[PDB]
Order: C-alpha cells, then structure tokens, then sequence
C-alpha cells in the first residue's frame, strides 16, 4: 500500500537519525552507546516505548523523527484502510444495464447469424446502444468461429467478453 | 482495592491515574503483581478494541459525508425513489410527459401518474409549499 | 448426464468462489514468516554473543 | 587505535569512489519509447548505442524550485564536494595531528554530507516520476559506510578526548 | 486534510498547557523546568515520566486526550481523502474568468464570437474584453481545431470559449 | 411493462446509500461481558491467592 | 468543540490548583 | 473482522515470542522473569521497563513492529466493514436447501409444483 | 443519437472507482524535507550551544 | 472515627434506597404506538392510565440467553439482593467487632455487587433494541455512591490494618 521504495528511504533517514544521536549525544550519558542511541530511535520511530534523554538537542531531534513517522504511520493506516475500501467496492457484471454503464471492458457477438440481427432489429433504447457500440466499434469486436470469441476472452484477463446462447456458455462453463 | 490489600498504587490518585493510562495508550507507573497486571490486561485491550471502533466509525462517516452529489440530472431522478418529484395537475407540463416516446420521461410520467399519494398540485404556491 | 456429468469442471461452486467473509490470511502469513525469520535470527545471534561472552568471561 | 583509523580511512576512499560511480553512470533506468539506462547526466538507450543529454526540466513555484534543484543535480554534486573536504580534512589530521579539534569539525561535516547524500536521493527519487540502475544501489550502501564511517570517527575522537581528560587529571 | 488554520491553533494551545503546566508544576514552595514541562506536553501531544502533584496531571489527561481525539480524527480525514478522491474543477461560472488572472481564456481570431464581446455593454463582458484585448501573448488561435491544440497543451492554464454545441460535440469525442 | 414499470419496486440500491448510522451496542455489549468476566477471574483469582499468602503467614511465620 | 471543552478542563484543573495551594500554603504557614 | 481462527495464531505467537525473550533474559550468566517476560510481552501487544541485553531488543522490536501492523490493518478491516455494509444472502442455489436443515422450506399444500416434488427421479 | 449515442465518450460517471495508487512519494517528500531541515537546525543548534 | 463509618453507612442506605426505587418504577421511557414509562417489570403510557406487564421474552443460542438474561431482571435483582447482604454484613460489622478480617469479604461482595449492578445496566441498555427515564439516572448515581462507599470503606479497613499492625509491635 505504500510503495517497495520509500522503505528504504525511511530506513535510510532511520539510521540517519540515530547517527545524529550518537553524535550529539556523545558531543556535548544514558545515550553513551550505539545501540543506546539506535534502540531510542527505534523507540521513536515506532508508537510505544523507555529511556527519556534530557538534552534540548536530543528532545529536538525526537521531536522532528517522532512526529515525522507518527503522520508516516497515520498514512500507512488510513492507505490501507482505502486499499480495503477499495477492496470491497462494486460487484461484476450481472446484467446487461451494467455494459452499459461501464465503457473500459469491451464486448462482442459473431459476425453473422440472428444473435446479431436481435441487436440489429431492437427497439429497446439500452439493446440500441449496445449495437450502436458493437456497429461503431474501433477495431472490430466481431469474430469469425466461437473460439475465436473463446480465445480473445481467455487472453483479455478480465478487459473483453462475449455474447451468446446460454446453453453453449454453460456446456464451455463446464 | 486490590493494590492496597496485598507500594506504587497506595494512593487512590495512583490507581486513578493508572486506570487513565490504561484506559489511554500512553503512559506511567508499572506494576508489578500478577493481579494488578491482568485488570490491566483485561481493561486495556478493551478500550483499545473499543478506541480502534471510534476510529473506524469515524472514518466510515467521514467517507459517508463524501458520497453521491446532489440531483442534477433526469437520469438522478431515475435512479433513486426516496425523494418524490411532481409537476402542475393542469397544462403542457403534463401532456410532454404524458406524451414522451423517451423511457426514462416514460417512467417519470409512470412514477407521477401511479403516485400515492398525489404528487400534483394546484398552483405554484401550492407546489412551493410542498 | 451431458452438461454437468459428462463435462470436465467440479461443482459450479457458488457464485465465484465462496463469499469474502473477510481479509485473507496471505499478508498475515508473509508477517508471521518475517516474524519467525526475524526471530530465529536474534535467537542464533544471542546464542553466539553469550558462547562469545561466556568464552571471554570464563578464560578471562 | 590506528587499525580503527585504516578502516575509517579505506571506507572513506571506498565512500568517495562509489559517489563518483554513482555520479558517473548507470544511476537510473527506464523503458523510453524499449529500455534505456541513466547516470543523472545523459540517457543512453538499450538506433542502440546513441546517448543523448535527457536531463532536460522542462518538456505552484514549489514544482519549478524542485525542477530547478532536480536539474544538473544540485545536491548530490555539492554532498561530493564535502565528503571530498571531509577526506580531505581526516587526511590532514591522521598525519601531523596538532589541532585536538579538527577530526570533530570533519565528523560533523561528513554527517553533514551523509546528510545532504540522503537529501538528494530523496530529490532524485521524487523527480523520476520500471527499474533502477546499480548506482542508486551503490550510492545508498557509500551512505551506510559514510554513515559507519561517521560513528567510528566520532568513537575515536571521544576515546581521544577521554584520554586528554585522564591525562590532564 | 482537517486543517488550513487550525494547526497554528494547536500549536496556540500547545504553548497555553506548557504555560499551564509549568505553572502548576513549579509553583509549590522534579517533574519542573520550563523546557522539560514542554517536552512532557510534546511528549503528551504524540505517543511516546509523570507528575505527582496531582492537580497538573489533569491538565495532562485532558491534554492527552485532546490529542487522542485530534490524531483520531486525522486518520479518519486522511482515510477520507484517500478513499474517494474526487477532484473538482476550479472555474464553475462566467464570473470565474474575471475573478482570476492566472488561468487564460480566448477566442477565436475572427468571427462573431468576437464581435459579441466587442459590443457588449454588461461590465463583466466589457472586462473580459479589455482582457483579451490586451493579451500578452496573442490568445487568439487560427482554427477550431488550434484552439482545441492549445487548451490540451495547457495543463490546466488556457481555455477557449465557443458555441456550446461543438463544445459538447468536442466533449463528446 | 408489466413487471419492471408497472411494480413499486426501483431495482437501484446503489444510488442514496446507508446514511450515517452510529455505531450500535450490540458490537459493545459483547466486550463488556468479557470486561465483567475478567474483572471476575482477576477477583477470584486475587481472593485466592491472598488466602494462600494468609495461611502461608499464619502457618510458617 | 473539543478546543471548548480543552478550555473548559483546562481553566478548571487551574482553578483547582490555585485553591488547593491557596489552602495547603495557609495551613503550611499557619501551623508551621 | 479479518480473522476467524488468526486470533489464536497471535495468541500462540504471544506465548512464543514471550518464551524467547524469557530465555534471552534468564541466560546472561532486574529484566528477568516469566511472568515479567510475559507482561512486557503484553505491553508491547498493545500500546502501553525496558531489557538492554542488545539480543532480545531485536526480537522485541520485530514483535512491536509485528503488532504495530497488526493493529494498523484491524482498524483498517474494521474501518473497511464501517465502511461497505453490503450484506449478502445465506441460501444461493437449490442445492443449498438440501445442505441446510435449520431454516425450512415449503410449497402449497395442494397442485403440480408439489406433484413435481412427489414424482421426482433426482434424488436431491 | 448523435451527440451521446455516435460519441465515442461514456461519461455516465466515467470517473471509475478501483485508481490503485498505492502512494506516491509527493506527499512523503516534502515531509523529508522538513526532517533534513529540522536535523540540520537542530545540529547547528548544538554546535553553537 | 465514627463519622466515616456514619457517612458510609448512610452512603450505603442511599445507595439502596436508589436501588429500590431502580427496580420500582420510572427505568426507561420509550414513545410507543405516544410516549410510555417502565419500570423493567410492566409499561405505563402517558386507553390513557393502564398498566400491563409488557416484559415479554418472546415476541444462535446466544440471542436466546441474552433475552434469557433480559427477562425477569436476573442481574439487578441478585445485585440488589447482594447489596442488602453487604448492607447486612457492614451492619454486624459496625457492632461488636470482634474479627477485624470479615469487614474485608464485605467490602468485597459490594465491589462485586456494584459491578453486577453494571453489568446489569449494560445488559439493560443492550436490550433496548425515544429517551431515558429518571430511575436509570438514580440506578447510575448509586453505582457512584456504592464505589465512593466501597473506596471508603476499604480505606478504613487498611487504616484499621494499619493500626492493628502498629499496635501489634
Ligand atoms: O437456427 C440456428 N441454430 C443455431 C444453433 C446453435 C447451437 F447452439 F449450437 F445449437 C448455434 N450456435 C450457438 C453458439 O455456438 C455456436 C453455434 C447457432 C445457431 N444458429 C446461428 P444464429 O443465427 O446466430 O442463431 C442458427 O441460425
Ligand atoms: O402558453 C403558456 N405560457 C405559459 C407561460 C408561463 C410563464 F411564462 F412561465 F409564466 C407559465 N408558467 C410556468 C409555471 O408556473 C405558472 C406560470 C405557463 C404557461 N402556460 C401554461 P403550460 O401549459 O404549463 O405551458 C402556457 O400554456
């Protein structure tokens, strides 16, 4: 949800940081070591936590890294929150009212026969639409065999589908 | 009670002050018994859970406060039966609906003229005040 | 006989699947892979650091 | 004592070398119009083999400040500039060590320039909007050494200090 | 999200408690000291000491809880934002092009698009002419299809006004 | 016509969504109970082990 | 709203300082 | 949300991190204790001392990392359910009545729907 | 027919739901560079102090 | 002295005293079909002035033993009764004192009185799937009087201990 690269990133400024207070803090103690200094910033970078300095440099420098990965940490959460929002957003097509009221996943019939002429001699004004993006189509949405309808499916992962009997659609179904 | 009937919780603002903390995420004064501890334990993730469904609820609302706009189209009207939509009982107004070939004026005028109760009106007032 | 015995599918399991009662475990099991990764790293590390201290405490 | 100063000295050397290979080529890399690898300076794609200057900023004022700052890269060039004065001043205080204040002042602008390495890094991810070249690899691991290389410089400087302090007693 | 002026008010009741706080804490003739009282409001503002004189500790808890609430709150407008993400255009009506000056507007070179605007008499069409007239550089395009080259290669900074059937046509392509 | 049109039943439950509802307590009233339940174990528990601390003074001390 | 009842607990847990230092400093001084 | 027998997974994770770092504390010939262990183990579940052996401060800080997005991807499934509130129907297909026996079913007393039933050869 | 039905645009809420940008670094940036410049001033700070 | 003892007394006969008046009548208020009172045991509306026992239980198992819980008031009613025996207990306690440890079991059934006592107004308000009656302000202000009285009494148990413990050396 956030990214394969900012983690880096942030590790980067993490260890960073903890350079910064292993420098002041042994410049100017509880903080004397490395892993002193790495394990506060630790504590910093995450919620919970321990050791308190007493420095202003070292309480500044927390408080710079703290609120920092506080706002980081909120974002993670509410990035993941809409990520599951997303999650369980709108069902798929169950209806031919719903290819026409999408535009991004294409559709197709055969090129001949009376499936066609259905959409061709319709009066309904949804059907007349569906021909009209059928009749318009750029390039043409129309095959030659029914596996060739069964192959642009199958190599569309989810962007073309197909139109035909029910009967035929459940025998390949099964 | 359980503090002082066995230190740090003597006091009653001691183990006030502490119930705040767990009830809180932060905090201050560890205890150290096995009785003390598991109070804390069950009362703690208990107004974690219940913090984390303040926050949840909150943010359901606030995604709620950014959903479908208001009416701007017939295709709206169309869409939705909570809010009732009429027109004047006597004129033109009637008879375009009444009259329409198009299928989405044609359930409009459907809607109206099987409406219960009736959603026309006599004059423009009357339909101000409705 | 001809449409479901005869065909080369299982049962038309639902609709797609079953019903996404909720979040799938598959992030949950990559963490708790990182997590005995992690852990049985520190553990092999605090194994070695303690022979380390014991060898420099015990032969001075 | 001086098998830390080696150390400090060597990781130095290697710090400064893999920022001028990461200032030299293969920083980058992106599919144009098939792939094609970059070092911040000019693109050269996979007809093949043509390189070309494709560092261009152009096609609120904060969008052309970071253009302008991402353009020719500011920081990165100018962090070399002081891990170069930092080398260069931990160089003059390995040998000849008469000022007990100088490796201090080198540490705190080699950390500086850690700093500054991050910094720009950050500015070169940010300007890049699928891979990455070897470089930007090589750029963050001279970052930990300098970074390693900044503590153990600092770890001496207190162990000196702390042996001025018991001998002035 | 949540906020364009009510950080500074934070930051104004950040300070207050501090005040309040070491106020309380350094009166009584530990937990004193004018810096240490404000990073133990910092300390109180995000999440990662405590004072026994029990009166500054309410102070605290409902400082504690005010930040509780507020970090709640901005998860939830963050959540807000990142869910929906529904961008709006910035110019709504005709008075929107005389209101700024940063987001161009043109017509066409010559026609009666132009003539309209020439012998308006309404000040905010006089406005708009005065503007064009005086435009640096040219706004004024060759064709349609110019005009229609020039608004998508502004980004969001030049408009073209027209008949409002070839623009639904244009819309629609 | 006579099915779709003619009903009193608008097959569009996407439009005019769930209105902000708050939150129930019946998703509460379960936490509470094993709130109370562990207060209950923690108080048994600590009764208990009190007794045995008692009896361990009075006997041994 | 919740700047409200901040400025509401805050003057409160004030004013309860003040008296019970009032009252602890009076008691300090009159018996010591 | 998220988790129907994950729970115990934690809980099970909860009783082994807490065994590890009890076995780093109690190796190193005040952080000692199981059931100090254990507590400290709890408070680093949930939000609210401090071991300095430089061993187990990294497995620690894994299980503190580990319940951080534990707890950050609850609120987020439960912000997700606040959220949709699509509810769906138990029973989808005929099959599903033959799988169930809590929730009846029946037909009208008389008529060839119940003939339909009376004289089937399939044995659902 | 000719200006709805003939166009090639959907535009009965075109604006589709899923967008799966996960985060850019746009908003992270620039909260990297209040983190340099607080870690420099607060460097600064400390060596004049 | 006695003065603690006299307050916690009367603190615990107000406390009953509320609960009492709890279970009698005035609970809730909900509008029915206009607005109508109860008391946990039969409504009362606003034809108008008739009573009945609207306290039915019909109209997982675990809806059914939340309904089982619900009927006939299974937690206030042993809470009430549990508060008259701490009562009871705190009476022969306050005259002739001769254990000085039952005080401590007294103190802990009124703890665990008032904590049934909550947990029965939370099953009550779970239950209830519009505003509040009186007597649910009166049942809350006693759980505040019952904890005040029970953070009193053990207070003057541990000073009891305290002093029996100084006397005792
Ligand atoms: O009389 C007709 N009977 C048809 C019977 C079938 C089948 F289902 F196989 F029995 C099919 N197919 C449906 C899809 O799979 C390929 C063949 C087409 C038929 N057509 C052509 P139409 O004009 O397009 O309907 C007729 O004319
Ligand atoms: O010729 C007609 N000219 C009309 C002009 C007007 C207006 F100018 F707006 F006043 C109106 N109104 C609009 C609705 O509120 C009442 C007045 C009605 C008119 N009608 C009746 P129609 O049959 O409903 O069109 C005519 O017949």
């Amino acid at each position: 949800p956030l990214a394969y690269e900012i983690w880096m990133c942030i590790v980067f400024a993490y260890i960073g940081v903890s350079v910064v207070l292993f420098l002041v803090s042994r410049f100017s103690p509880n903080e004397f070591g490395i892993f002193n200094s790495l394990w506060f910033s630790l504590g910093a970078f995450m919620q919970q936590g321990d050791i308190s300095p007493r420095s202003l440099s070292g309480r500044i420098v927390g408080g710079v890294w703290w609120f920092f990965t506080l706002i980081i940490i909120s974002s993670y959460t509410a990035n993941l929150a809409a990520f599951l929002t997303v999650e369980r957003m709108v069902s798929p097509i169950e209806s031919a009212e719903d290819l026409a009221k999408q535009t991004e996943i294409a559709y197709g019939t055969l090129d001949s026969g009376s499936t066609k002429e259905f959409f061709r001699r319709s009066k309904i004004a949804v059907y007349e639409k569906m021909w009209s993006y059928m009749k318009s189509a750029e390039p043409s949405v129309f095959t030659k065999t029914t596996a060739d309808g069964v192959a642009r499916v199958r190599k569309s992962k989810g962007k073309f589908a197909f139109l035909l009997e029910s009967t035929m659609n459940e025998y390949i179904e099964q | 009670l359980v503090s002082r009937f066995s230190s740090n919780e003597f006091g009653i603002f001691n183990s006030l002050w502490f119930s705040l903390g767990a009830f809180m995420q932060q905090g201050d004064i560890s205890p150290r018994s096995l009785s003390g501890r598991i109070v804390g334990g069950v009362w703690w993730f208990f107004t974690l859970i219940i913090i984390s469904s303040y926050t949840a609820n909150l943010a359901a609302f606030l995604t709620v406060e950014r959903m479908v706009s208001p009416i701007e189209s017939a295709e709206d009207l169309a869409k939705q039966t909570e809010i009732a939509y009429g027109t004047l009982e006597a004129g033109s107004t009637k008879e375009f609906f009444r009259r329409s070939k198009i299928a989405v004026f044609e359930k409009m005028w459907t809607y109206m003229k099987s409406a219960e109760p009736s959603v026309f009106v006599r004059t423009t007032e009357e339909g101000m005040i409705r | 006989k001809w449409w479901y015995d005869k065909g080369e599918c299982g049962a038309k399991d639902s609709g797609s699947k079953d019903k996404t009662s909720a979040l799938s475990l598959s992030n949950v099991a990559g963490v708790f892979y990182i997590l005995v990764g992690g852990l049985g790293l520190a553990m092999m590390v605090a194994l070695i650091e303690f022979c380390y201290k014991s060898r420099a405490e015990s032969k001075r | 004592r001086g098998v830390q100063m080696l150390l400090t000295t060597v990781g130095a050397f290697a710090a400064f070398s893999l920022m001028t290979i990461a200032v030299g080529t293969d920083y980058w890399l992106y599919s144009r119009g098939v792939m094609t690898h970059s070092g911040l300076w000019r693109t050269c794609c996979l007809f093949k083999g043509l390189c070309k200057q494709i560092d261009h900023f152009p096609e609120d004022t904060a969008e052309y400040f970071l253009r302008a700052v991402r353009a020719s890269s500011i920081f990165p060039i100018l962090s070399v500039i002081l891990l170069f004065m930092g080398g260069l001043c931990i160089a003059a205080s390995e040998f000849y060590k008469t000022r007990h204040n100088i490796i201090l002042s080198a540490g705190i602008f080699f950390v500086s320039a850690g700093l500054s390495n991050i910094i720009g890094i950050i500015v070169y991810i940010s300007a890049n909007a699928y891979s990455y070249g070897w470089s930007f690899y090589f750029g963050a691991l001279s970052f930990i050494i300098a970074e390693m290389v900044g503590v153990l410089a600092v770890h001496m400087f207190i162990d000196r200090h702390k042996q001025l302090r018991a001998t002035a007693r | 999200p949540l906020a364009y002026e009510i950080w500074m008010c934070i930051v104004f009741a950040y300070i207050g408690v501090s005040v309040v706080l070491f106020l309380v804490s350094r009166f009584s003739p530990n937990e004193f000291g004018i810096f240490n009282s404000l990073w133990f409001s910092l300390g109180a503002f995000m999440r990662q000491i405590s004072p026994r004189s029990l009166s500054g500790r309410i102070v605290g808890g409902v400082w504690w809880f005010f930040t509780l609430i507020i970090i709640s709150s901005y998860t939830a407008n963050l959540a807000a934002f990142l869910t929906v993400e529904r961008m709006v255009s910035p110019i709504e009506s005709a008075e929107d092009l005389s209101k700024q000056t940063e987001i161009a507007y043109g017509t066409l070179d010559s026609g009666s698009t132009k003539e309209f605007f020439r012998r308006s008499k309404i000040a905010v069409f006089d406005k708009m002419w005065t503007y064009m007239r005086s435009a640096e550089p040219s706004v004024f395009v060759r064709t349609t299809a110019e005009g229609v080259a020039r608004v998508r290669k502004s980004k969001g900074k030049y408009a073209y006004l027209l008949e409002s059937t070839m623009n639904e046509y244009i819309e629609q392509r | 016509k006579w099915w779709y049109d003619k009903g009193e039943c608008g097959a569009k439950d996407s439009g005019s969504k769930e209105k902000t509802s708050a939150l129930s307590l019946s998703n509460v009233a379960g936490v509470f109970y094993i709130l109370v339940g562990g207060l209950g174990l923690a108080m048994l528990v600590a009764l208990i082990e009190f007794c045995y601390k008692s009896r361990a003074e009075a006997k041994r001390m | 709203g919740v700047f409200y009842i901040l400025i509401g607990g805050l003057g409160l847990a004030m004013l309860v300082a003040l008296i019970e230092f009032c009252y602890k400093s009076r008691s300090e001084s009159k018996r010591m």
